[PDB]
């Protein structure tokens, strides 16, 4: 079906964020001071100072009699502004004034004509205070009884809307449905109560039950009826003798200003259904107690930035602002990415946004590599026609996709698109060199394509090296299997099908040959040790603490492979090692192809080969310049972003063993990396991109220093890398999206598949579940349930983890009873083991935030109490009683 | 910062207290120019190398014009100086409202007067200074003050502050004195 | 909300009417604002 | 900008009696201070009118003059105070 | 309160707004304060032309620069000052 995931809601904790490049005023912090320690007010003016000007400028003169006035003066305060910007943090919920309770009294009387009411007050105080209650529990009632307010009788349906069952009338199903909808109501919709008071003195006499400060909007209660003289004096006597022990009040009791954030609130004694009261109290007293350690903000704002920057922030400690942290962050992340694969598409999209924002590469026309080599016609005419058929056109929107594909977590093993190779002639060595370059430029993506590259390079060798080839096969045939620490080699003793590429080569105890040293590899078949040694990355391994200090999610002792080095070491601008690497690569390879010519075809000319050797080197110099001089920093930043948390390599092409966590769901198992024959054209990659790039690239770096500009040089403007703005908002947008969908799935798990949810009650949850009619639910019911709920939490759409293929997609089943996270060695789910797994999982991940768990607890312990309108059994009899 | 009012500035002890007489003002030369210097301990001192002195000036009326500029430069362009004058008469106006703490009088005219010219001075107060907003980066601005009261200046103050910092008496607020709330009986003869 | 001295008003599974409610005041929704200053030390290109 | 005032009386008694004072010593004052009423700040001259001396600014002379004139004011002008009362019962509770 | 120090800036340029302001506030009102920057390139032109001696750059800018740009500064010499006539009153305020 659909392929984009756009779902959101306002139930999570994550805040909302906006920006402003504003520095000429404040116009963003407004409010009244409530205490000499208040930290969130507007701005007050300051002492009116004067000039106090004395520059430091090489023989300035005296100017003595003017200055030193009796009004205070200022300091120097030089002027540069040092890139100032403003972030604005918004939370979600709002206020309202009338109580609007859940349960309310309602009455009815038994006499059709009753004695008249005898209450003529004089002072309007008695009126405002207890006329309505005195009206409710009037003389001559017959029963005053509890009942649901409106909006709840409204939430009762009554017909069926969520459980597609063919039923006869009304039975347990409307009850279940009603429970679900009132529950999902209370889980949402935070509110905090704001009231208004009076100025009552002592007019309310002899009633200790009434404090001197009343809320305007009255309430109904016997406590307000007691004082006057009405229906049986008996009744007042009884109420009073009953309550004379309890602690009842009315109106404002006291006031305390919280210390976690100084804002006066007020505890008041209004009468209201206890559940609404608890909801108000809880969801308020949560709003005031959210701390955020100051340097965490700093670590964040610095993680999303260039690494060589001084960043300063407002300097009080423990700002109150909705934190994006969690105890279970990585848990929900892997649980999501493993069951919503479109989220990786969202990741990737955001990542290409960040990258293309810096326009590192613009494209010129008329690729030079084909301009030359066309008009000199003094070389072998296959170099033609072959380079002539490989160079495809290029529009950056593919460049900036291939480059971004470097970091985002790969989830489907990729295969290469095109493969041209002449069988006998020594030209294929060009294709060998092409993929060598493509490996030395993106060491990450190679880490997976290793399987295909094995068979391809081996084929090509077989037609261009024979002794080395077959000897190599004889000894180091085709596959490592690590038995117990040793490495046994298994072969293929048949030319039935050697050039296969589908043998899950990177997961499971089966490694490809060619790569791990066993130093006897060299000195057995040279040029193959020579190939392999040329491809291993051998750059570095950097930690990424910068992220881990921002409470972003990822495992412990995580790293990356920044494929390139730097240029500025103390200010020297050294020789850009990557260029030396690529250069000796090209030079060695051309030495090899030349020796190839000198073997089979000597009657042919060999000037063009060295000619374009010089051409290739001279053309690769400034490219690698721009690569190691501008992209390096970009990859550091991207490596500290939030999307990327699955590292793609340890470097060495020895036992990598790509990540293997996976969610088991009662028999069915969903993997993270999804071995097996599966992909989508978004991930089938080409190689010729390197030729086209190296040829017709206009790097914003070169023409910056005037190295590859047109008709002019330089521009002297420094290469821009994006600003910490423009990414806070999308990043938080993304995190809140996945938190919302996980919240939906969790609420769904709550009321299906009995044996998963057991927080602290296990009894009224059982009462609720009565209505699903079976301790197993059919799929279509599940699907329709999730759609009906998802259209009631937020907005948008999302999918249920289909699996792609080159042409068709399939919609795997979605049940999810008691999900568990476990690691899968050799496609056999391991049991949990401490000290190897992060020891965090240990059990099903708690998909719901704590607060909402409390609110659901409240919903339960409310509507499973005495308001259950169900009872059993009755007796037919005929009696005139 | 935090200009108290009830506090009077006390001169620290490790400062030589030099009475100002018309003998300490002499001249010297350097590079063929005749500048004005001090004679505090026999050594000629330029008006900016003053380290720790407290100038007691009394008549505040007769000092020709030089020592005026010298004194002013040394209150500026100096490390730790003090110019007291315990004979200036001034009407103080004490207020705490930043929007009207306007007070304009160049210390020159304060110093060159006729020994009885009693004139006005304003006085701010911010001892109960509420915390600044939760945005201000870092107060990196100097607000050097100047002339300090030298005696008790608060006899007409009835109450300061009236805030509460964490729902408790701020450490430096002032309620009224029990004197100006008492109400004794009358004397039935002639009131009083 | 607890009772007077009873266990808790969410264990007896018996509704109550007159418990106690928190209240805020007029304006407790002041959105918050921070600001940062940026200045970088080492540029990307450099050196005469 | 100060916290708003929270006093809604009902009976007009509290209003008439202590609304103004409750306004004066309001929340969030900074100093309540003594001062001369009008007519006295009016009696201050400030220039010289009674002591013909050639002076430089203002010095002890306006003070003397001011003393003389407020003195001669109070020596004159006898008045006796007549007021008007209410009928408050016990509404003013707990305040002896 | 800085008494006797010399701050030695390693390289100019990278200093946001704190330290430039604190250093400016320090070289004033300090007692034995120095700020020695032995890496900034300047180019001197020396004159004795009181009529035509400019004041090109105030020090608030020698601390904001990309460490690789050479400023030009005009030094003023007056070592051969004539000793003016024995009539003029000696000066009262010097030059910094």
């Amino acid at each position: 079906g659909g392929s984009s995931i756009t779902y959101t809601s306002d139930t999570t904790g994550n805040p909302r964020i906006t920006n402003a490049r504003t520095n000429n005023d404040e116009t963003h912090a407004t409010g009244p001071i409530e205490d000499l320690n208040s930290t969130s007010h507007g701005r007050e003016p300051e002492i009116e100072s004067f000039a106090d000007r004395a520059e430091l400028a090489m023989m300035i003169q005296g100017m003595t009699v003017g200055a030193l006035t009796v009004q205070p003066m200022r300091s120097i305060r030089s002027t540069f502004a040092n890139l100032a910007n403003v972030l604005i943090f918004h939370d979600v919920f709002t206020t309202e004034d009338k109580p609007s309770a859940f349960i309310e009294y309602h009455s009815d009387e038994m006499i059709v004509n009753m004695p008249k009411q005898t209450y003529n007050p004089i002072d309007n105080l008695a009126k405002i205070l207890y006329l309505p209650s005195l009206e409710k529990f009037k003389y001559g009632t017959g029963i005053v009884q509890l009942n649901y307010s409106p909006h709840i009788s409204k939430l009762y349906q009554n017909t069926n809307n969520i459980i597609n069952t063919i039923t006869d009338g009304i039975t347990y199903a409307n009850r279940t449905e009603f429970f679900i909808r009132v529950m999902v109501l209370m889980m949402m919709d935070r509110k905090i109560l704001t009231m208004e008071f009076y100025d009552v003195d002592t007019s309310a006499i002899s009633n200790t039950a009434i404090l001197p400060t009343i809320p305007t909007t009255t309430g109904v209660s016997p406590l307000l009826r007691i004082d006057t003289r009405t229906e049986p004096i008996w009744y007042n006597d009884a109420i009073k003798t009953l309550i004379t022990n309890l602690t009842i009040q009315y109106g404002k009791i006291k006031t305390v200003l919280d210390a976690n954030a100084v804002k006066r609130y007020s505890v008041v004694g209004y009468p209201i259904d206890q559940y609404r009261a608890y909801l108000y109290n809880h969801n308020l007293l949560e709003y005031l107690g959210k701390k955020v350690k100051r340097e965490d903000i700093m670590s964040l704002i610095k993680a999303l930035s260039y690494e060589f920057d001084l960043i300063t922030i407002s300097d009080l400690e423990y700002q109150n602002i909705p934190k994006w942290f969690s105890d279970n962050d990585l848990s929900r992340f892997i649980f999501s990415i493993c069951m919503f694969p479109d989220i990786v598409r969202q990741f990737h999209a955001l990542n290409i946004d960040y990258f293309s924002q810096a326009n590192v590469f613009t494209v010129k026309s008329e690729n030079a590599i084909v301009k030359m080599l066309n008009s000199n016609q003094n070389m072998e005419p296959t170099i033609i026609n072959w380079f002539l058929f490989r160079i495809c056109a290029i529009d950056k929107t593919v460049i900036d996709d291939y480059f971004s594909l470097e970091m985002t977590p790969i989830i489907m093993r990729p295969k290469l698109y095109d493969f041209d190779m002449k069988r006998g002639e020594p030209v294929s060595l060009l294709y060998i060199l092409e993929l060598i370059l493509f490996s030395i430029m993106f060491p990450n993506v190679t880490q997976h394509m290793l399987g295909q590259i094995q068979a391809r390079i081996l084929y090509i060798s077989m037609y261009a090296f024979r002794q080395e080839y077959l000897k190599f096969i004889t000894k180091f045939g085709f596959y490592y299997k690590i038995v117990n620490g040793r490495k046994e080699y298994i072969q293929v003793t048949n030319q039935n099908e050697r050039m296969t590429e589908n043998n899950d080569v990177l997961t499971g105890n089966l490694y490809p040959s060619l790569f791990t040293d066993d130093p006897t590899l060299s000195a057995i078949a040279p040029t193959l040790a020579k190939i392999a040694r040329l491809m291993k990355p051998t750059t570095s391994l950097t930690p990424d603490d910068r992220a881990i200090a921002a409470k972003f999610p990822r495992f412990k002792d995580s790293a990356h492979l920044n494929p390139y080095s730097s240029l500025n070491i103390g200010g020297r601008t050294q020789h850009s090692v990557t260029y030396t690497r690529m250069y000796d690569a090209i030079e060695e390879m051309f030495n090899l192809i030349l020796r190839a010519f000198a073997s089979s075809f000597a009657q042919r000319p060999r000037a063009g080969v060295t000619q374009l050797k010089s051409l290739l080197t001279q053309l690769a110099d400034p490219l690698c310049l721009a690569l190691d001089g501008h992209v390096y920093h970009l990859y550091n930043v991207m490596a500290n972003m939030m999307q990327n948390f699955i590292p793609n390599t340890d470097g060495q092409f020895h036992s990598f063993r790509a990540c293997s966590y996976a969610v088991k769901d009662g028999g069915n198992i969903y993997r993270v990396v999804q071995n097996g024959d599966e992909l989508n054209e978004s991930l089938l990659i080409d190689t010729a991109i390197v030729w086209g790039l190296l040829g017709n690239t206009d790097s914003s770096y070169g023409n910056a220093i005037g190295a590859t500009g047109t008709a002019n040089v330089p521009t002297k403007v420094q290469p821009v890398i994006p600003t910490p703005d423009n990414f806070i908002t999308p990043t938080i947008h993304l995190k809140t999206s996945i938190d919302a969908i996980c919240s939906v799935e969790g609420i769904l798990l709550l009321i299906l598949s009995r044996q998963t949810t057991i927080p602290g009650y296990e009894d009224e949850l059982n009462k609720l579940r009565t209505g699903i009619s079976q301790p197993k639910v059919t799929e279509r019911q599940y699907r329709r349930a999730r759609e009906s709920i998802k259209n009631m939490l937020g907005s948008g759409d999302y999918n249920v983890a289909p699996l792609h293929f080159l042409l068709h997609t399939e919609h795997r089943s979605t049940k999810l009873s008691k999900p568990l996270i476990r690691r899968v060695l050799d496609n056999v789910v391991q049991p949990y083991v401490a000290n190897l797994d992060p020891a965090e999982f240990e059990n099903t991940p708690q998909l719901i935030e704590n607060s909402n768990m409390t609110r659901l607890q409240i919903a339960l312990k409310m509507l499973t109490g005495d308001m259950d309108d169900i009872v059993k059994g009755l007796i037919l009899h005929k009696r005139a009683c | 910062a935090k200009f108290d009012v009830y506090e009077t500035l006390t001169i620290p002890t490790d400062v030589k207290t030099i009475v100002l007489t018309m003998q300490h003002i002499s001249t010297q030369t350097q590079n063929n120019m005749v500048y004005y210097v001090f004679l505090i301990d026999g050594v000629k001192i330029l008006a900016e190398d003053i380290k720790n002195v407290n100038f007691q000036i009394d008549i505040t009326g007769i000092w020709p014009e030089y020592v005026i500029t010298l004194l002013l430069r040394a209150i500026n362009n100096g490390f730790n100086t003090y110019v007291s004058m315990p004979n200036i008469l001034y009407k103080p106006t004490i207020t705490a409202d930043v929007r009207q703490f306007m007070n304009t009088t160049k210390a020159e005219t304060l110093l060159i007067s006729n020994k009885s010219i009693v004139h006005e001075i304003m006085f701010f107060d911010n001892a109960l200074q509420p915390k600044m907003s939760s945005d201000t980066l870092a107060l990196s601005e100097a607000v050097y003050r100047t002339i300090w009261n030298s005696s008790i200046i608060t006899q007409r103050i009835s109450a300061r502050g009236l805030m509460n910092l964490e729902d408790a008496r701020p450490p430096e607020a002032k309620i009224s004195h029990q004197s100006e709330l008492d109400m004794g009986k009358i004397d039935e003869t002639s009131g009083e | 909300p607890i009772y007077t001295s009873g266990l808790q008003k969410m264990q007896s599974s018996k509704v109550s009417m007159a418990n106690v409610v928190l209240s805020a005041g007029s304006d407790v929704i002041r959105q918050a604002a921070i600001k940062y200053n940026v200045v970088r030390t080492q540029e990307i290109i450099l050196f005469e």
